[PDB]
RNA sequence: UGAAGCCAGAGGAAACUCUGGUGGAGGCUCGCAGCGGUUCUGACGUGCAAAUCGAUCGUCAAAUCUGAGCAUGGGGGCGAA
RNA sequence: GCGGAGACGACGGCGGGGGCCCCGGGCAGAGUUCUCUUUUCUUCUUAACGGUCUAUCACCCUGGAAACAGUUUGUCUGGAGAUAGGGUUUAAUGGCCGGAAGAGCCCGACACUUCUGUCGGGUCCGGUGCGCUCUCGACGUCCCUUGAAAAUCCGCGGGAGGGAAUAAUUCUCACGCCAGGUCGUACUCAUAACCGCAGCAGGUCCCCAAGGUGAACAGCCUCUGGUUGAUAGAACAAUGUAGAUAAGGGAAGUCGGCAAAAUAGAUCCGUAACUUCGGGAAAAGGAUUGGCUCUAAGGGUUGGUAACAACCAACUUAGAACUGGUACGGACAGGGGGAAUCUGACUGUCUAAUUAAAACAUAGCAUU
């Protein structure tokens, strides 16, 4: 058994009050599905808090940090921060959430 | 989205407007002064050939049409 | 074409180096009766003839 | 401000189309400054000239089309519009079906199953086409085998 | 091109007046060390495993020839 | 090109390494002389050909 | 579409006959390009054009289409005339 | 002196290789997100030149085959030596390595007036084929048609001359040394760069050629890459040019069914006279065709009557239920058919710019 860790770092907009961590993961628990159906993670994914408004997952399957990073997307457009929250990638499982550049106006 | 035609410009590719953002923050009911937008947001013989160079292409050296005459009037 | 002699080539850089208006210190000369370029030659309208 | 020449050098420097390429309308003098591809180069590494991306030519369509003609839809009289032949070529039927059956006949002269007269005979029966497919040659060397070993226990 | 599977002989062609020039690149994701000599025809690779010998080898070599380590990037 | 090293060597104590020469639309021909790396062809063309 | 050649089965003393395959012939055939130029109270008629445009039509593996080099010169040449 | 290469037609199917197209996983980025979508799209590349290992024909050795065998999609091969066993060799656009990741491409973080950037992270693993294109190989077909030359390069037969003692060599081996002159090279190659008096709807020789539907370089729609150029604004009379429909009747119209309408793809039933026996023929006349959910048949590999299970892959074909309907080749594309007469045998050719034909040619025949 094979196991793959990812780390969901929302620490900076979750700071600044824009982003809800507990709202992030009760829509990873609601949303990710295992063989095709949501509500299905059993023992094969976890998900929790590690604090400083970052969230741990536990994978025992080939979840993909692509469809983790799909998800923290669709979770920003129904939060209406798609337009200013943009979610990269910055080490192996490591996807950062952060504004996009800025100019004084 | 005008996907039919062509593609959107990616997100990372425009400065997002800081005013637009702050003002997009304070409808969705954040406190934009207490995280302070304002800090985050961006705002010799070389050198007379080099200019020999420059004066090259910016200058034509001769003029076949008016380098016969000279005095304004 | 592309593909040319040393005889065309150099018939052809006459006639570019003929391809010119006067000189506009021409027309200052006293006694002077040319007022353009008679003979001046164009790609489109005037074939060289080779 | 004309920039036909800054749009074809930009197009060169980016590897793209004419088309994909983006000048930034609030930029236009800065952008008629650059005359040389090292300028053009600068404006790229800072972002005042960009590469569109391309437009949209998704396979979905084509993709489920696909898995439903596997499955068998869309394959009635009313879509067929070329010929059986041109549809699926009788050669091409036929060359399968020897290259079939003279395999398995190899095979079954390789394995000691049938000996070398009964695999020539039976090599003649296929090009004749006696059978159609590898479950009606097995079953014909299955009753021949039967025949031959019926006439060694009456001998 | 031309490959030396060995250390000795890739000693000797750097001892030849012929060798123009020497490098060292290191591979990191493979874990080897190629050593390279520009001779008069040919370039002559060495392929090393991640070992003390090629750093021996660096000593080993002709101190009149330059040696030269590989940057990441090749600049123009 | 012999010529053209030839002239250049004797004239002005140039060395080259290679010439290589194109004539023009105008009828002339233009030689591109590459030098040897010892020689610099800045200090060359500052000082023998004044063309600073 | 399916000519020779070939395979199998059934007959026939045999020569042959029948059935089913295989094979891929033809100055064969439908037809895309190309080449040509049948028809239309066609368009156009001081035209886009001193022969063009549209639809329709003939041919389409060859007595097919085509470039360059070369030959034939006016009492001539060339001519599926 | 002998020989080989250069050095050779057209067409058809089959097999190998490269590239393109297609499918799956993974990293990174992007877009969509009312709802759905572990989603859709983008990069994931590897040159010349070398080293090494391989690649069908062909040839060699043993042996001696009828109960004839081997074998192709296609019937050829074999006592002039097959099958089988054992080998030798030509053939790389094949595998690995050097080239070479340092390149190229994608992503990221800081720096950044310019000058300049600086530093990281990747660039991975498979599958499929009556696909398309090029190439190579073995076959086969046709000819009263048999499908260049030369420069140049190599092999052999022959045996002329020739030996070395402080080196001889008449060695196509390795390394080392030197050199490569002249001329062309921009750009267009066409609804504006050529010819047509022109920036003329004409004409003018080639190469590369993506996705979908479909038999299909048909028509229609899309990607890459290009254009958005052809005087414009308003109104909607007559008469025009182009495109259409029309109740009832159905050629009464007209010199004349001119023009239009009707037919059309595919599957299945069926198809007359005549005939040079090859044809006629898609003759004629009929039945049907959507969607969805299924079923059945058609392969390869592995495993010990295995005549059995598992796994893998893709396209055809047949059968059945259900279901919408005014339409089901729903656009596109796409024969009207028949009974006769005259006429030229047929394919073919000509009056460029009013005649394409019973004219010409043709094979066959006859004469000098």
């Amino acid at each position: 058994k094979v196991t793959k860790k990812f780390i969901i770092n929302a620490s900076q907009p979750a700071s600044d009050k824009i982003f809800d961590v507990s709202a992030f993961e009760k829509f990873l628990n609601e949303r990710i599905k295992v063989d095709g159906r949501v509500g299905n993670l059993g023992d094969v994914i976890k998900i929790s808090q590690i604090g400083d408004g970052k969230v741990e997952i536990i994978a025992h399957n080939d979840l993909s940090g692509r469809y983790l990073k799909y998800l923290t997307k669709k979770f920003l457009k129904k939060m209406q921060l798609r337009d200013w929250l943009r979610v990269v990638a910055t080490s192996k499982g490591v996807y950062e959430l952060k504004f996009y550049n800025i100019v004084n106006d | 989205k005008s996907l039919k035609n062509r593609a959107i410009i990616p997100r990372k590719a425009v400065k997002k407007p800081l005013s637009q953002l702050e003002d997009h923050l304070d409808q969705l009911g954040v406190d934009t002064e207490a995280i302070g937008l304002r800090a985050r947001a961006q705002t010799s013989a070389k050198e007379r050939l080099a200019r020999s160079r420059s004066r090259a292409r910016s200058v034509a050296a001769t003029n076949r049409l008016q380098d016969g005459v000279q005095g304004t009037t | 074409p592309s593909h040319k002699t040393f005889r065309i080539k150099q018939k052809l850089a006459k006639a570019q180096k003929q391809n010119r208006p006067i000189p506009q210190w021409i027309r200052l000369r006293t006694g002077n009766t040319i007022r353009y370029n008679a003979k001046r030659r164009h790609w489109r309208k005037t074939r060289l003839g080779l | 401000v004309n920039l036909r020449t800054q749009k074809r050098l930009a197009a060169s420097v980016l590897g793209c189309g004419e088309g994909k390429v983006w000048l930034d309308p609030n930029e236009v003098s800065e952008i008629s400054n650059a005359n040389s591809r090292q300028s053009i180069r600068k404006l790229v590494a800072d972002g005042l000239i960009i590469k569109k991306p391309v437009t949209m030519h998704s396979r979905s369509r084509a993709r489920e089309l696909n898995l439903a003609r596997r499955i068998g839809r869309h394959r009635g009289f009313g879509k067929r519009k070329g010929t059986a032949d041109a549809r699926m070529p009788q050669q091409v039927l036929w060359m399968r079906r020897q290259r079939v059956l003279r395999r398995l006949l190899v095979k079954y002269r390789a394995s000691g199953k049938i000996d070398k007269h009964l695999y020539h005979e039976l090599y003649h029966l296929a090009k004749g086409n006696t059978f159609k497919h590898k479950r009606a040659l097995v079953e014909h060397i299955h009753r021949a085998k039967a025949e031959k070993a019926r006439e060694r226990q009456i001998k | 091109p031309q490959e030396v599977s060995d250390i000795k002989k890739f000693i000797e062609i750097c001892r030849r007046k012929d060798a123009s020039s020497a490098r060292i690149k290191k591979n990191p994701k493979t874990q080897q060390i190629k050593f390279k000599v520009r001779c008069q025809r040919f370039l002559y690779t060495l392929v090393l495993k991640d070992s003390d010998k090629a750093e021996k080898l660096k000593q080993s070599l002709p101190p009149n020839l330059q040696i030269k380590d590989v940057p990441k990037r090749n600049k123009r | 090109k012999a010529q053209i090293k030839q002239a250049l060597k004797k004239l002005y104590d140039i060395d080259t390494v290679k010439i290589n020469t194109l004539i023009r639309p105008d009828g002339t021909k233009k030689a591109f002389a590459r030098l040897t790396p010892d020689v610099d062809a800045l200090d060359i063309a500052a000082t023998k050909l004044g063309l600073v």
